[PDB]
């Protein structure tokens, strides 16, 4: 069983928003789905929960009123809904399943055992903007029998986030993908690097796969030694 | 609300050594069925929280047996018998007797040995120059500890208030950090100068290291 | 091997206290009752699909009672007051020992949502019941909520029951009735129980192995 959350979103203050959490499988048995907020850099806050089978709903009173929780029984999808967003709603939102069941010879299980991948909500007036991707080319004077570094610079996008892989997942060792920085333009920039043996700059192909879902931008940028 | 209090909030531990995280609740979590309704979650960098321990002392499936939870009433402890690189992240306890309340979270710091950065510098690409701006990037790779200083120089003039830097969390395999620093210039400006230099000072380096190219 | 002298298969499986329990024997091969058992359901009622169950249980080669949902797990429902002079144990009001007659607590019966997963490696025979009270005063006295249901699901079962409130001729002093049900959970299937009253909950269940296979 998986919890699949909907994609990241940007909206302006005062606009509506509805984000979803889909329980895969037949949802038997049906467990309560909780919504959890994580402010940027902060901890976890429980907001409420709902049993999709009957829409029984509990709210943390401090969140109730600003946000509503609902469910669709047939698809077994939970929702978190805002009528009028505020900037303080900018956060990561996780859903989680509270499996509660007896097993074996009367043993008991009670936990958030499955979590969704998170939905990032940005409340902002700036508009969506796909990134420009540029190469970080490996140096010509690399330690001829040592280690070289190459990467990608994912420049000027909004909102967060971007994903970056290398060679569509076949290159993971030595990868460092950095936290984005907010630039004074109000756009993000992020770099992702990899170190490889320098001898392999003449034999191997290196492609960084950048995805920016809010703008439907997919760019696979090859990175290679630059010719003189 | 049940106030959950974790100590310490930052937990530096020698690789391979045992570690212990304490979690106290403002009210007893022991239920009449005999269980303590207390969970531990781990959130690794960039990931969703994941279940470690449930009902106070029960280890979830697929969790390494190096992790265990103990305690009762208001006093609870997460123990890691041997701290591995892949354990870095923030650890949360959470009471589930009432509607959940999490503790503040405990950041685990792995005190691996000093490691000097490998420094690399990258000029802007011709493609980005066509668009009005030049980004120059300096990479400080796989170092420990986290404290590092980057100084940019353009034809030996100090660049100030310009670079923005980003730092990775402790690598899940060797517990080092990496750092990326980006210098920004207009294209016309960028084409006026020759020597772009990134100078790195770090405890693993006997004296600073400079990487440079010539436009 | 267990052949029953004083008890029906139904009464023994539920733990009718008027029946010899054989506390010293934890396992058996098969079970077969006799023609006119002296004790059947101490609290009167009906055991559903009884011939299919007896047919199945004569074909079993191993049989072992396990606790699956402890009685002490019930924290907002009364798990000790559900007794009756119809089911005496050493003379005192008691009940079938392998199920729990859940009663309201602090004048409330919150909705039960409980699941059990058969993580054993044998088939598990699970028993439960519903109480049909004699009148509306007894309905609220025992369960608070006047309008109630019992909902039971597995991968192949989808049962929803509403109690009937009706006065019946007294049997062992009781003008109410109970209806009992059973299913077999295959390894790794789950059973789900939901109720806001009249639910006779499992405590014990039976691991069973059928000959061969
Ligand atoms: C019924 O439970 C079994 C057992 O699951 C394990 O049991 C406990 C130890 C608990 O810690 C669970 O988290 C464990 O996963 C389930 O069978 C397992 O299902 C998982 C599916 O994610 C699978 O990875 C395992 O291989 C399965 N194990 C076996 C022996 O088959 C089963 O899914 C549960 N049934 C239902 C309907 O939920």
């Amino acid at each position: 069983v998986q919890l699949v959350q909907s994609g990241a979103e940007v909206k302006e203050t005062g606009e509506s928003l509805n984000i979803s959490c889909k329980v895969s499988g037949n949802n038997f048995p049906s467990y309560y789905i909780s919504w959890v907020r994580q402010m940027p850099g902060n901890g976890l806050e429980w907001m409420g929960r709902i049993d999709p089978s009957d829409s029984d709903t509990n709210y943390r009173p401090s969140f109730q009123g600003h946000v509503t929780i609902s469910a669709d029984k047939s698809t077994s999808t939970a929702y978190l809904q805002w009528r009028s967003l505020k900037a303080s709603d900018t956060a990561m939102y996780y859903c989680a399943r509270r499996a509660t069941y007896y097993y074996g010879s009367g043993s008991y299980f009670d936990a958030f055992d499955i979590w969704g991948q998170g939905t990032m909500v940005t409340v902002s007036s700036a508009s969506t903007k796909g990134p420009s991707v540029f190469p970080l080319a490996p140096s010509s004077k690399s330690t001829s029998g040592g280690t070289a570094a190459l990467g990608c610079l994912v420049k000027d996008y909004f909102p967060e986030p971007v994903t970056v892989s290398w060679n569509s997942g076949a290159l993971t060792s030595g990868v460092h993908t950095f936290p984005a920085v907010l630039q004074s333009s109000g756009l993000y920039s992020l770099s992702s690097v990899v170190t490889v043996p320098s001898s392999s700059l003449g034999t191997q192909t290196y492609i960084c796969n950048v995805n920016h879902k809010p703008s439907n931008t997919k760019v696979d940028k090859k990175v290679e030694p630059k010719s003189c | 609300e049940i106030v959950m209090t974790q100590s310490p909030l930052t937990l530096p531990v020698t690789p391979g050594a045992p570690a212990s995280i304490s979690c106290r609740s403002s009210q007893s979590l022991l239920h009449s069925d005999g269980y303590n309704y207390l969970d531990w979650y781990l959130q690794k960098p960039g990931q969703s929280p994941q279940l470690l321990i449930y009902l106070g002392s029960h280890r979830a499936s697929g969790v390494p047996d190096r992790f265990s939870g103990s305690g009762s009433g208001t006093d609870f402890t997460l123990k890691i018998s041997r701290v591995e690189a892949e354990d870095v992240g923030v650890y949360y306890c959470m009471q589930a007797l009432q509607t959940p309340d999490f503790g503040q979270g405990t950041r685990l710091e792995i005190k691996r040995t000093v490691a000097a950065p490998s420094v690399f510098i990258f000029p802007p690409s011709d493609e980005q120059l066509k668009s009005g701006t030049a980004s120059v990037v300096c990479l400080l790779n796989n170092f420990y500890p986290r404290e590092a200083k980057v100084q940019w120089k353009v034809d030996n003039a100090l660049q100030s208030g310009n670079s923005q830097e980003s730092v990775t969390e402790q690598d899940s395999k060797d517990s080092t950090y990496s750092l990326s620093s980006t210098l920004t210039l207009s294209k016309a400006d960028y084409e006026k100068h020759k020597v772009y230099a990134c100078e790195v000072t770090h405890q693993g380096l006997s004296s600073p290291v400079t990487k440079s190219f010539n436009r | 091997p267990l052949i029953l002298r004083d008890c029906s298969v139904a009464g023994w499986l539920l733990g009718n206290p008027m029946c010899d329990e054989f506390i010293n024997v934890p396992e058996w091969s098969y079970i077969v009752e006799k023609a006119s058992p002296a004790n059947d359901l101490c609290y009167p009622g009906n055991f559903n699909d009884y011939e299919e169950l007896k047919h199945l249980l004569s074909r079993i080669n191993h049989f072992e009672k396990i606790q699956i949902i402890p009685k002490s797990s019930w924290s907002n429902h009364d798990a000790s007051s559900g007794v009756s002079s119809a089911c005496p144990y050493l003379g005192r009001s008691s009940f079938f020992r392998n199920v729990v007659w859940l009663i309201k607590k602090n004048s409330a019966y919150p909705t039960i949502k409980r699941s059990y997963n058969n993580t054993n490696q044998e088939d598990l025979l699970v028993l439960w019941g519903i109480h049909h009270p004699n009148d509306a005063a007894e309905q609220t006295k025992l369960y608070q909520n006047p309008t109630t249901y019992i909902s039971v699901g597995t991968s192949t079962l989808n049962q929803r029951l509403v109690p009937e409130i009706a006065t019946r001729p007294k049997v062992n002093g009781q003008s109410g009735r109970m209806e009992f049900f059973w299913t077999i959970l295959k390894p790794n299937d789950a059973i789900n129980f939901e109720s806001n009253g009249n639910f006779i909950a499992p405590e014990y269940a039976y691991k069973i192995v059928k000959k061969g296979d």
